[PDB]
């Protein structure tokens, strides 16, 4: 089965530079590699063939390279048009498989992200069980952690949180993690806190409040 | 200009079958291989077969051959693929690939649009929303946040509008995500401490499938 | 003292509808100059397997077939079958890989849908285009055929792929041709090219054809010509 | 001092839409080498008809055919009226009963819609897998064809049941070939059997296959090699 | 020592979808007794008009050509292009009228979408059934195809009205018979009437019919009687 | 699997023309004769000919010759028979079976479900229907009857119900006779002396056809 | 033209039991016979060709014999699901001829007659005619007969009939009489009589009324 | 039993182009030319071109080559003409006749029934009804004269009727007349002087287009 | 361009005349003319080909005759089904043309227009514009004309006309003039006369109004 290995799994940069993902296959590719490029919520669309060929339509700053078990793609004046995931396909025969992908992503000015703490509604204790939610809105460095302590003791098994993607606007991502347990569970406890661990804070900015 | 078109998205229950199709424009369907690639959020593309239509070769991936079973009608211009027996894990979107001639082979060079298959035993359900007011903590100097949240529904999707798009720029608005069985969702929303709580910022979540609209203000307290 | 053996295929008689239609037929014959037994009428059922192993019962057989479109067979590959003495063996493509011999070995596979996909294999039995281990790089050579004779390479091994489970492939040799059989075709103005080889193409006079227009009138004909039809066998 | 007739369908004419394409063509046949009053042009209207009487008028002539698959008339019956000499005479159906003597009586039938039953008489006026009393017994060899050439085993009674209303049956004895014409088909590849027999099959010089594209291109090759055409019929 | 050149279309390369399909096959190749670098692989995209300039490269060339209804190309004017030579030059409609001189000199107009009109000239550049004025006068000889060979009288000068937007048309001589070159059709039992003549059929060794069935056959075939076609060419 | 579908019933005014349809399934059409069968209450089956799809052969009774004509669609697949020039006795049920192979002729294995057609210059007409009440007797003992007479209606059929299904068991319902273009009906029913007179049995009659639907209470006396 | 004879018109026999249900051919049928069986209110189904070959699904215990002017049909073990109507009908060529048919019967006990006797409506008598209605209720030999006398003297132009079939439940069937004629004809008489005569009755059962 | 039926009419806005259609029923389609002549109210008739359907055969008038192109449907049995770039003088009537056969040339035998095209940048409009009552002027003796006046309508056509069919002989009514895009027509009805003024004399105009009823009574004074 | 001369443009006669329309071409038309006959609000019908030949159904009463460049039509006992336009066409290859035209009318005893003056509606004078209407109803000699007069001063710019076609039941035409105006141009006006000139008046049938 012939292994298509991508790097970097992610890569950051603004307008104007020059990035190289770069695709290494198990076995000999002989130099039958293609580069397509996805977009967000898109289809891909064929990019590069036969390792260093563009077909028709496809810009000239997509330079494609290599022979063997190493390639290279090289978009060279980056412009907002060239911003999404790039994946890498084999095309010396059945079985086809495809790299991992690269995600391309708009560099920027490092953000701190805004935390807002919310505790349950009173509709949804009338329900029979409560729900803490807790946004970590407009951040930049993509990673973040979260730590959702009931009471000071560390809880993690009733969590759930979603992501957005790089914002059109900013380019920053936003969180949102959501705590759920038994009313009376949430009734026995006191504070409860919503902690979060990120590049721009030094230490965890937290946010909390106590019933 | 050539194209496919795939058809609507669908979600079969445990254990059914579906029928994807893919519709080509452009060309002469009988002499171009029709590609059919698998694309789960965290697996980035797999090569699921292809197909000869006219001719009428067929190969699969050797991880599909139970699973997918590929057809195509020459009058319609239509190549199928249907998915057996399905599992939570089929879920995921497909797309159709036209392969290029003999120049270059498996060179996929025009894309469906995708077409999108969910697995659920899941039943349509309501999504008791919820309105989200700040704590009682003391006054915030600037900026306010307030929250929906869209609890335990079937299925997707749904639509939450703060103030009927009057409130529509400096909010947030979260990616459904699936906690057992049932989709989940919150909205968030930042404006000055001076409109709230002088002002009336709505919930407006419209779930087009058991169809319930409902509006909910976020009161303060 | 000689004997006359007439085949055809049972939608023939259906269309005859009577219950003496071989009775009448054989009075006929007598005026011809053939005794009252001195005919026989054998009725094939599927005419691509009878084509293969037709059990010859008389002297003569003078066989009809009917252009069929809607069964997608080719003529051709059914004449070179009754036309011709073939020899096959069975083949077992799951343990053993094959090889065809001379331009008179054959590989004759039929059934509900046969589709054979092959991989030539180099003198170490490692393919050559494709992996001996996935079916996905073998060269399809038939997709879904009622009656197929295949040609691979003379000389050459070759890891074969049939769907056995509506098919049926097994290895012929064609020996040679038949003297006591005729072929009598209705319909189609179709051209027969029974030579595996592009560049022959025998026309033999016990390959003759009839302009279909109700199955008593051929039977009539045949009756009618009898001897003209014997005399190109003998001939 | 010699004359050439020829013969073509309405709708050729038709597509032409020239009250002087005779006349063109004439002059035009002057370069092949034929006098200003040297040629005439005949306009058969119902191909099938022409093709029993075609009272053909000049020394050498030359019948253009266009294979026509929306009329239901095959090409070899038509051709074997056309390019032989037939000698038909009457029958009623009604009175008489009858039988065809050589390979060369043959009955041709023709018209709206042409359905033959057929009832074999053993020599006392008794059928043979039949009762000569209800035709519902009676054997079908023709179901509502535009012409149809009927053998029946020779020297036997028949009674027969045509469907005279729309059709006419009359009895043929065919004593030759033509010389002075030509059949000229445009289109279909289709190959002639023009024999009765199954057995053999004449291809002659003066049946010649042109390529249909129109029919002004079809008139400029039939000038174009009317010498040509002419020599395969003087040969 | 000699070499051995082979034609085929794109979808009988597209079919086969393999990257070393030219390589295995080569490989075959030494089996029938071609050294390693002795065959060559052409892929022709647009069979019309290769037909017409097919820049033959090797000692042997073996043109591969499948019936194919869905183009509505004549496969007789299609072989009379390859298996012969043909010498055109250009024709300019506008601005001069032509005439054909022997039976070798023919009109070859390919493309789009070809309809031509003609008008003969008598010897004062006047119509004759026309006006040289109004093209509505004039005489259609092709409706829209996309290969022409067209005839006209010998020796008659003709206005000639082209769509020269979606046509192209030539004058070409027909020199004679290209003995390097033999067509193999795929489908199709069609019978080929190369000759302009309506008289006469040649059906030539260098003219060869393979039933279809997968592209992977076609080629193996070809492979496994290679000296057989080879020695139909040198014959 | 073989099976032939033939046309719904219909009915004709006197003189007119009808066509019944066959439509086969499981077999291949054109291979296998069509047969007609006329059965009418009591005169057993008549043959009334044969059709052979394709070749078209066809077989005619003597005895309907002028009356039946047949064809058949191959691209339909269905076999048609029309009756001309319609009489109050060709009113019968029509059946289409399939003729077996070369085998076995003339044996019909497979039977259409059959048709119905019924002539009759006859309009449309609403039912009067009558309460049958025991005659002012002595009391019978145990079991006592009543009964319902809808008379007088066209056409078929009608639908009479004790009770809307209440009181089923122990109900007898005749079938309609036709007396002078009229069909007629009547329906006996019967229970213990207790529940009568101290009950309502009632009459549900309903005419699809001129759509009168009605009720009629058995009152005593 | 052949005429089938079917012998006989009706059988009358219970569970278990072996009859013979026979067809005679007026010329010689070689062996060219069939046998169907039609069931209540369906289509008839193929039973026994060529004389005793019997179809594939049919059962056993259905036995064809015979061959030239003389055939029998053999049911042996006869069980609930084989009573209907039977056909015979010979395939030696156009044109094809029926037997007339037996219809096998369920044997039973005797049943008598529970008759109820009808007078007029007043909605009918207002109408403009009066008319009759007699019920004869389950009785079992099928045959029965009825008289209408119209003050003692026997009618029979103003009346009509209808019958029931074997029920499923018992094995009884059922008649319905009705007597009709003028509202005047039917005042200027007094007496309305419904006689029937049975097998179980020795004397005919009467049932009557006087306006 | 030979005819060709032409489409419906229609009105395009100059600058588009339309699609006229005859359809043949009673001859063999490929086999006959198909004709198309133009007629304008003051022109007669002009020949704008054939067609053979089937070989594809065309001639064009000199002066339509660029106006017109024709089509031939062989399935449908169908020939078109269509009318590119349409110029105000392009409204008229066209036909399509069948060329006859080899025997005469250029005959045409059997027309369409004629199609009806008009061109104008003109939008729907409400035709104001004005009632034409006599000049005060001195009674007259024997017979008096009423008027009605449809003015500035869009587009044709309109239904004007004296009391409903009432008042129908003895009544004139003209042709509408294009005035700047607008048609615009009279009714005149003439009854002796005894009716009127002693009756109700009214105009009933109806407008199909913008579907406008209107009456108005002619008021005397 | 072959130019067809038919003549007389327009013709007059009773039933039982005998007509002669007469075509006239430009050029040499062998003897390929035709004749159409075209009834009011229908279609052209082939009348007449080859110069003398009549199609199948077509009367007898019609005489086709000539050749060259002359060439007549002559319909012998006209009966009032023969009434209506007439064209001329020649066979003689592409591109064809026809005649101007022949339009037969119905004689009859000549008749005086009776005109009707009316003024505008007060309905329209609220609108902003007046209009003068001017029936000249059931005359005979087809041909008629009218002048309007503005207060002495022959007028013409505003002028909108109709005319009806020969009637069934007299043989009667019928016109309607529609002067048209501002409001403004009305009122500053004062005599509004209506003028007719015809065959029938010796002198101008006028009418008129003043306000
Ligand atoms: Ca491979
Ligand atoms: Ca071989
Ligand atoms: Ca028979
Ligand atoms: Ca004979
Ligand atoms: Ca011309
Ligand atoms: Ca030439």
């Amino acid at each position: 089965d012939i292994q298509m290995t991508q790097s970097p799994a992610s890569l950051s940069a603004s307008v104007g530079e020059t990035v190289t993902i770069t695709c290494r296959p198990s076995e000999n590719i002989y130099s039958y590699l293609a580069w397509y490029q996805q977009k967000q919520g898109k289809s891909p669309q064929l990019l590069v063939y036969k390792a260093k060929t563009l077909p028709e339509g496809v810009p000239s700053r997509f330079s494609g390279s290599g022979s063997g078990t190493h390639f290279s793609l090289k978009i060279s004046s980056v412009q907002p048009e060239d911003f999404g995931t790039y994946y890498c396909q084999h095309h010396n025969g059945p079985p086809l498989t495809f790299g991992a992908g690269t995600k391309l992503e708009l560099k920027r000015a490092d953000a701190a992200p805004t935390v807002s703490i919310f505790p349950p509604s009173s509709k949804q204790l009338t329900s029979g069980g409560a729900s803490v939610v807790c946004f970590l809105n407009n951040f930049y460095p993509k990673d973040i952690n979260v730590k959702w302590k009931i009471d000071g003791s560390e809880r993690q098994n009733g969590v759930l949180n979603s992501w957005t993607d790089q914002d059109s606007k900013d380019s920053t991502y936003s969180m949102s993690s959501t705590l759920t347990l038994t009313k009376d569970e949430y009734e026995r406890h006191n504070s409860y806190t919503c902690e979060a661990t990120h590049k721009t804070s030094t230490s965890p900015i937290v946010k909390s409040f106590n019933r | 200009q050539v194209q496919l078109q795939q058809s609507g998205a669908e979600l079969m229950k445990p254990g059914a079958l579906v029928k994807i199709s893919c519709k080509a424009t452009g060309y002469t369907f009988s002499s171009y291989w029709i590609e059919w690639v698998k694309q789960r959020p965290g697996h980035g593309l797999e090569w699921i077969g292809e197909i000869l239509p006219g001719s009428g070769s067929i190969n699969y991936n050797e991880k599909f051959k139970g699973k997918a079973t590929f057809t195509a009608d020459t009058s319609s211009n239509t190549a199928y693929m249907q998915l057996n027996s399905l599992t939570s894990e089929d879920s995921a979107v497909y797309y159709c690939a036209r392969n290029h001639g003999s120049p270059d082979f498996h060179v996929m060079d025009y894309w469906g649009q995708g077409t999108s298959i969910t697995v659920s035993s899941a039943k349509t359900t309501a999504p008791p929303v919820y309105p989200l007011a700040p704590g009682s903590a003391a006054q915030t100097n600037s900026m306010v946040t307030l929250g929906c949240l869209v609890k335990g529904y079937f299925p997707e999707p749904v639509t939450v509008t703060w103030n009927s798009g009057s409130l529509s720029s400096g909010v947030h608005t979260f990616p459904a995500v699936l906690q057992s069985d049932l989709y989940t969702l919150s909205s968030s929303v930042t404006v000055p401490s001076s409109p709230r709580p002088s002002e009336t910022v709505t919930c407006n979540v419209a779930h087009p499938a058991s169809s319930t609209k409902v509006d909910k203000k976020i009161v303060p307290r | 003292t000689s004997t006359l053996c007439l085949y055809y295929p049972t939608e023939a008689a259906t269309e005859i509808n009577d219950n003496s239609w071989k009775d009448t037929l054989s009075q006929l014959f007598l005026t011809k100059g053939w005794p009252t037994g001195s005919v026989y009428f054998k009725e094939y059922t599927d005419i691509a397997s009878f084509s293969v192993d037709p059990q010859l019962y008389c002297d003569y057989n003078v066989v009809l077939m009917k252009y069929d479109a809607t069964l997608q067979l080719d003529m051709s590959e059914l004449a070179d079958l009754i036309l011709n003495e073939w020899l096959c063996n069975p083949m077992d493509i799951t343990l053993y890989y094959y090889q065809q011999t001379d331009e008179a070995n054959k590989w004759i596979s039929m059934g509900s849908s046969c589709t054979i996909k092959v991989c030539p294999l180099n003198t170490q039995t490692l393919g050559i285009g494709c992996l001996t281990t996935d079916t996905a790089t073998f060269e399809e050579v038939a997709t879904a055929e009622k009656l197929v004779i295949t040609d691979v390479v003379d000389g050459v091994n070759h890891k074969l792929d049939v769907t056995t489970a509506t098919c049926t492939i097994r290895n012929c040799k064609k020996l040679g041709p038949r003297e006591n059989v005729a072929v009598i075709q209705v319909g189609g103005s179709d051209v027969l090219d029974i030579t595996a080889d592009p560049t022959t193409a025998p026309q033999t006079e016990r390959m003759m054809r009839i302009n279909w227009k109700k199955w008593w009138q051929v039977f009539y004909t045949v009756v009618d010509y009898v001897n003209q039809i014997i005399q190109a066998m003998s001939k």
